DNA sequence: AATCCCCTTGGCGGTTAAAACGCGG
């Protein structure tokens, strides 16, 4: 979709990039607690 | 495939630009009035201005109420926090009901922060006690090696997480815990059988800084202030073990938490998203939970409660003498705004029972349904939703996909209703 | 690990391949509209589609509404949770109603996660484990055999570890989980060579195994969704499963942990089975009780609800009025109402022949008739309890068989209500009244 | 300390002039003229310091000010002086007794300033020199905007400075007699003047705060956490007694507070013999009770009282009493509203909002204003007109209408027998 | 300084006789009551009698916690008295029945005396010696350590057992720290740094102390007053232990616990023994329960067997009820809400309503007290408004009409300020009436 | 006014030419 309309071949490697895995954009989070600077 | 329940065909208000209501849309049919009531209220809600409000669902039952109340969670969205809840869920045994009431608003008050996130991960390729002293490890990665310092808590956690040479380990710098991923792949083929479960050996360099956005409530910033949550540690295990049920959260830890969300805000590292109490079967309250209710309600950080009950002149429960139009004292009332919700016709109950049968997967044939309509408006119209999955699977045992009359007939003589049930024990 | 119970002579509803009620099978009789109904609840369970229905067992005491549940509880069968509690467990002290409501609801949804392991079977040849004394260094390799295959396996310290503990010796045929790294001793091959001690301990030979030595297998972990509530509570909650004290499980967990799951199930990670939960006696829950299970029956991970009652009309516990079926009408909008009738003499007769059966009491014909003319004038269970002491009397006789007699003298020593009634009304003098006063003195 | 809009916000102040004669409408407070001047009496009794143990009543009809009156007399005392509101439904606990929580109370009002003087050093560092034995030989210079030395170190400010581990170039805070480092960014800010500086901190405590730290090892964590307990009542005398010893020494001053209970008619007998008691020794605040039903049933008796209160305390306590607004005071209230709601109400629309307000109640009217801004918002138009409102008055109903629908149709509501027809047919 | 509400009240204002002057010690009248709480007082002093009571029956404003805490004054603050109120009882962490044992020990005052020598000034040397053979003790063979401490008068060089030595150690004592050895118990305390090296670095952590005056070796004999509910919750809740349990523990919420008789016991052996010495005294102090009547049936029926007991303050009781059911009764009317079994163990002594000269003097004596100064007008119309509503309501109509009067610029109260303030204050009669 | 050479860009893989380098003496 973003391509349909900027460059053309950057999109197809980008592409080419989701058909190999997801991973090679984001991979999924390694969820932690959150850290409260200094306590009451 | 997919499960249904009383309220999955209940997608939202179905309200369009300028406000008005469809007939029929996101599964809502009739109640119009109460939908653009429910719409503006949404509106308020997404203003974040006010505080405290409330608002009355008053209407008989089977009418529509907590459908109302799930269409707006829904048309809100799930970035804000809309809290459930019952009338008979604030009377707990750890703490007193006042402080479930306060601990429920502020749960339903959202905060949304950005962090970074400092995190270490390779091989380990030296571990020196600096001698509870520090130790001083080696992590090395494919793009780059590294020497760290680790405080005694992170090296209680590597020891107990029986970290050697060659092992791969995670350090988050911010909250300090330590996980053991496995093994290096370069000792894969030391020995025929083990154990151990090997993972290759991480890119990157071994530093990392990652930017996430988290959203908490004023409730996690008060239990986290309060009592110790987490650790690998054994001090930790000890504090929290230690002090374990409930407590009584004083009024001091809200102020100064809300002084450091308001720090934090100020910074624009944080933004405020006010949400939504919803309390079901508000009748079921005694008079000290509406009491506090209404010192409750003029607190400057408060959410926008939402109550729903389907009583008439009932007498307060607590009190001996007192009527109430809906269980809930006069004082409360002042404060509230209330939506009428109103009954459904034939017509629209026939809908309803179509829509329903819609939704399950099922096949209703127009006679039958028909039927099934005119039961439902000679009992009730939950009676007559109920009925359907028998119906269908009395349809599936004779190798009928649409459902018939018969099917609905013995249906009928199976399952009864109060009124019939009632009548046999006469 | 049981015993003969009351209902422990039925095995399932009995119901044919389009629910038609069998006239006697699987040990229920008669109740065909109830059994009937029972087995549509039973599809709509097995179905797993339908969410949060709440069906209600109606009818005058020993109509066989607890025999019902049991029947729909033994169709179940195991892998589909049926959590069978009474009003009377809800009122704790540690945690509140509407807390303990709540986990007898997520008790009954089950969440399977499947895993594939990789386990190494076979009959030991040779084990060598060499350490130096005074020195951490440990070097060991094992020969493990197949009929079809032998091999050599050069061992890590924690699997020479593990073989020391559990005392791994050549005529052993043993299996070793590469994953969770446990050994389990399955049993010898032969014997250990005439040493003194354990002379002939060693006798059970097993075969050696057969096929691939490293072979693939599945397992599965059951565990309902209150476990997954109580583990994920706090860092101490795994010990709760056991010890109870739970606490009031924070809402945030209970979404939490709902969201997650159903992460799972559209991943295809784990399967949900919901289940049945039973309330015997539920006139003894609070209103608070009812409202909160008139809301929490909306929520879409929740299970089906049958309840029973006998007292018709009758003061809801918390208020001051009655009621059709000792609940609130709003909960009997939204609940499917199952009725039960009275027995007939040959649906008695073939009970107590039912329970005879299953009791290994075995009763003459004319006994049988005065056990279902007792049973009809004064109750079922009497005669069914008269069965056990009509055979203990008869064993005191020296003989095999109850007969008429016999079944006079369990009569005769044990009565019934109405005559223990009778006896109390004629000599009212010698009980203590609800006044307090009773005459102890016979003159 | 950033918060939402409640229901108090306008009141500012009590709004007196200099002879305490309140001005028609000056600081939010609008009409109340003898309530204010009374509430204007109490401020100055509170002030002066010198009057102990007085109960002050504020009784009146609902909706009449008692909670805006309590508001602007807390805003006008200002802070640096003790003012506690609870609720009379926060007073039952299950792990405090009823009298030990009004004891708490009691003592949470009465405030005790401390002062400690401090010598601390604040420059911004330039260099720091630290070798091994030869304990340890240091030596730290402090640039300031005037002055730039070098500071002979000793083994525990090293000790110190290596686990702070300042760097060069930021701002440091040294304490010389407590030694702890407080770090500040780089030189917005620079330091101001002479190396060390002789500032006194004054810290302000209750006598609660000092008998919880008192109470346990570590106890003031329970101001937070709420796990106090009973506390001893020798530790309590200990208190009082240290207090009068400081204040005789002049190390300390004692600033007497306001306790206000908002809903006295919840508290049971039990706590108004407490109360009796507690308000005649010494260290007792002033206490503001509020109460508006004319004559009920005292909680924990079964005999009526001339306000919910038994004759003993109504005898201790002077009452001030709030009378009904009239047309142009509820005019004016609006305008108020509206104008912290950042609403702009029309002529007309003003004026149908006061009728509304006159007929039926001031907080129905207040609450419709900003229903009415949302309305107006959905047809893109920026004042709220009278159609706005009169929208807002079909959508929402107030306590008479919906009583009267509730009458009208109570067949169909839930009644107090347990009784209702689903069925809409028959 | 702050006024109370019995400020005034500064005894019982009796003669040597035993007589009670007409207006003296801060009262007005009461003549019969103040002589009945005098001879209470004396038999207080006597220290003789266990579990004696008496109970002051009167009206509202009639001077019930007046004439107790005459009481309390003219004891003295070296008596033990403990005030109460009938619902302080009602605990949610231990019966009330032990919530009352525990008051009733806290009314029984022992005063125990102990001598104790202590050693400190600055240290000047630490030279730890060895045995003079290595075979004469194991591992460090440490013998003796020999400790010089400076003092205003002079120095001492002492001869300190190792167990001292490791105390030393273990507080981290060097040479010029000034130190405090108590040699009852061989406890080592670091006050801190001599100011005499407050000048050897520019900037150090250190809490500079001066030279302890006197001589280094310092005999002092040191009395404290304790009740015997001191013992008993030190002995049940101890503070010694350094263990990871002990702290954890000490860090716990000290819950009330019922402490049993058998601890009791002990702690009256051990201070009958001491007693017997010469090493404690006993002081019988007075408990007093005001509002009696919130209490329960249960709580009355132990306090007869309480009173019973070999070890019993004087119980004061107060109660403005009669002829009204007893709480956790039904049927049981009662003279003063007080069950009859306990009145039979009591003396009630009977306080009368005052009449208007009094209360005149009453408000006059309140007034001065307070600060102010009213007009002869308009002090007749306080007493003309006291005696129509309430002594109370005018005590604390002075107030406000104190302040209107310096809203004035007025030193004096006048009659118009009590009008003012009659108009802006109302009373209970006149809301119930406005409210009807 | 319709058509050629270079552009135009991610991630790849070669592949010399300085950077920065112990050490030998
Ligand atoms: N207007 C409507 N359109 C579509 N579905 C509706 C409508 N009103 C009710 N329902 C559905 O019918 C059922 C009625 O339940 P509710 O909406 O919760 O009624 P209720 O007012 O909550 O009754 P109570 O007070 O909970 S007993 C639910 O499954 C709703 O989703
Ligand atoms: N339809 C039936 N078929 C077989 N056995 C039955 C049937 N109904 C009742 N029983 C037997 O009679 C007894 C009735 O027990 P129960 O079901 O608890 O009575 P109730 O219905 O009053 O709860 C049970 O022990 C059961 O084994
Ligand atoms: N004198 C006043 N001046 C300004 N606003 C007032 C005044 N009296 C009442 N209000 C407004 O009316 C609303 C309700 O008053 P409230 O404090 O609840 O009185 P009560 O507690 O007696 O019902 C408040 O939001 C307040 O802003
Ligand atoms: N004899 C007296 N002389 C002077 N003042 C008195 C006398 N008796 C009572 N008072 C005053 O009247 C007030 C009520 O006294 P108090 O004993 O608290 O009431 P009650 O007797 O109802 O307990 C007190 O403030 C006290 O100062
Ligand atoms: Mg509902
Ligand atoms: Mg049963
Ligand atoms: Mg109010
Ligand atoms: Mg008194």
């Amino acid at each position: 979709s973003r391509a349909q309309t900027m460059s053309i071949v950057n999109c197809l490697m980008q592409l080419r990039k989701v058909c190999n895995h997801p991973n090679l954009f984001e991979v999924r989070p390694i969820l932690t607690s959150f850290v409260l600077e200094h306590c009451v | 495939v997919t499960r249904t329940a009383a309220h999955t065909h209940i997608k939202g208000l179905g309200l369009d630009e300028s406000g008005v209501a469809k007939r029929v849309e996101g599964g809502f049919v009739g109640q119009i009035e109460a939908r653009e009531a429910c719409g503006v209220i949404v509106d308020l809600i997404k203003a974040k201005k006010m505080s405290g409000r409330a608002i009355l669902l008053a209407g008989g039952p089977s009418t529509g109420k907590t459908a109302l109340a799930l269409a707006i969670s829904q048309e809100l969205g799930p970035k804000v926090p809309f809290c459930p809840l019952v009338g008979s869920e604030l009377y707990s045994v750890e703490v007193k009901k006042t402080e479930t009431l306060m601990e429920n608003f502020r749960r339903a008050i959202g905060l949304r922060i950005k962090e970074t996130k400092e995190v270490y991960e390779g091989e380990v390729t030296e571990l020196t006690p600096e001698d509870i002293s520090h130790v001083i490890v080696g992590l090395k990665s494919a793009k780059g090696t590294k020497t760290l310092r680790l405080d005694p808590t992170i090296y209680e956690s590597i020891q107990r997480e029986k970290v050697s040479i060659g092992d791969v380990i995670y350090i988050e710098a911010n909250t300090g815990a330590v996980k053991r991923v496995g093994r290096s792949d370069a000792y894969a083929t030391e020995f025929d059988l083990e154990t151990e479960e090997y993972v290759p050996l991480p890119k990157g360099e071994v530093h990392k800084k990652k930017e996430i956005v988290q959203d908490v409530t004023l409730h996690d910033l008060d239990v986290a202030n309060a009592r110790p949550q987490g650790g690998q540690d054994v001090i930790s295990m000890m504090g929290q073990l230690l002090k374990p049920k409930k407590t009584e959260i004083t009024e001091k830890l809200r102020q100064e938490v809300n002084k450091v969300v308001a720090k934090y805000i100020d910074q624009g590292v944080a933004e405020l998203i006010p949400g939504v109490l919803f309390i079901d079967e508000v009748n079921m309250l005694d008079i000290e939970i509406f009491t506090y209710l209404n010192k409750a309600l003029e607190s400057n950080i408060a959410p926008v409660v939402v109550l729903a009950s389907n009583r008439g002149m009932t007498t307060v429960r607590g009190t001996e003498d007192v009527i109430s139009p809906h269980g809930v004292p006069p004082d409360l009332i002042d404060r509230l705004l209330i939506v009428r919700t109103l009954p459904y016709d034939k017509d629209e109950i026939r809908t309803i029972i179509e829509r329903r049968a819609t939704v399950e997967r099922l096949q209703v044939e127009s006679s039958a349904l028909d039927l099934l309509a005119t039961m439902g408006t000679e009992t009730s119209l939950r009676y007559a939703l109920q009925l359907l999955a028998p119906c269908g699977i009395l349809a599936q045992t004779s190798n009928r996909k649409e459902i018939v009359v018969n099917d609905v007939n013995e249906a009928k003589l199976l399952f009864l209703d109060a009124k019939r049930s009632t009548k046999i024990l006469e | 690990l049981s015993l003969i119970a009351a209902h422990s002579h039925i095995t399932g509803l009995g119901l044919d391949e389009n629910l038609q009620p069998r006239p006697t099978s699987e040990g229920m009789v008669g109740q065909l509209q109830a059994r009937r109904a029972a087995g549509v609840i039973l599809k709509m369970v097995q179905n797993g589609t339908i969410a949060g229905r709440a069906v209600l067992v109606a009818g005058p005491p020993s109509t066989g509404k607890t025999a019902l549940a049991m029947g729909v509880s033994q169709s179940l069968g195991k892998d589909v949770p049926f959590t069978a509690i009474a009003g009377s467990e809800i009122f704790s002290l540690e945690l509140s109603k509407t807390e303990a409501l709540t986990q007898a609801f997520r008790k009954s949804i089950g969440i399977k996660i499947k895993e594939e392991t990789e386990l190494i079977e076979g009959e030991v040849v040779e084990i060598q484990i060499d350490r130096s004394i005074t020195g951490g260094h440990k070097q060991g390799k094992l020969t493990i055999k197949t009929t079809d295959m032998e091999t050599i396996y050069e061992l890590g310290n924690k699997m020479i570890d593990g073989l020391t503990k559990e005392k791994v010796l050549a005529g052993d045929v043993i299996s070793i989980d590469k994953a969770s790294g446990k050994i389990t001793k399955l049993g010898r091959s032969f014997a250990r060579s005439r040493d003194y001690d354990a002379m002939g301990a060693d006798t059970r030979f097993v075969q050696c195994p057969e096929g691939e030595l490293q072979k693939r297998k599945t397992v599965v972990h059951t565990v309902s969704l209150h476990e997954i509530d109580v583990i994920n509570s706090r860092t101490q909650g795994f010990l709760a499963l056991f010890t109870g004290d739970t606490g009031e499980i924070r809402s945030e967990v209970r979404d939490q942990i709902n969201t997650k799951v159903a992460e799972w199930k559209e991943e295809g990670k784990a399967e949900i089975v919901p289940g049945v939960l039973f309330i015997d006696e539920v006139h003894m829950l609070d209103i608070e009780c009812f409202s909160f299970i008139n809301r929490a029956l909306e929520d879409e991970f929740a299970p089906i609800v049958m309840m029973a009652t006998n007292r018709g009309v009758s003061k809801t516990r918390g208020t001051n009025y009655k009621s059709p079926h000792g609940l609130p009408l709003d909960l009997l909008d939204r609940s499917i109402i199952i009725t039960t009738k009275s027995y007939n003499e040959q649906e008695i007769k073939t009970i107590l022949s039912i329970r005879a059966q299953e009791e290994e009491v075995e009763l003459s014909s004319d006994a049988l008739d005065l056990l279902t003319k007792t049973g009809v004038e004064t109750s079922l269970r009497y005669s069914s309890n008269l069965i056990s002491v009509a055979q203990q009397i008869a064993m005191k006789r020296k003989n095999n068989t109850v007969e008429v007699e016999d079944v006079k003298r369990a009569y005769l020593l044990f009565l019934d209500s109405a005559r223990s009634v009778k006896y109390v009304q004629e000599n009212e003098s010698q009980y203590i009244d609800d006044q307090g006063n009773v005459q102890i003195s016979i003159a």
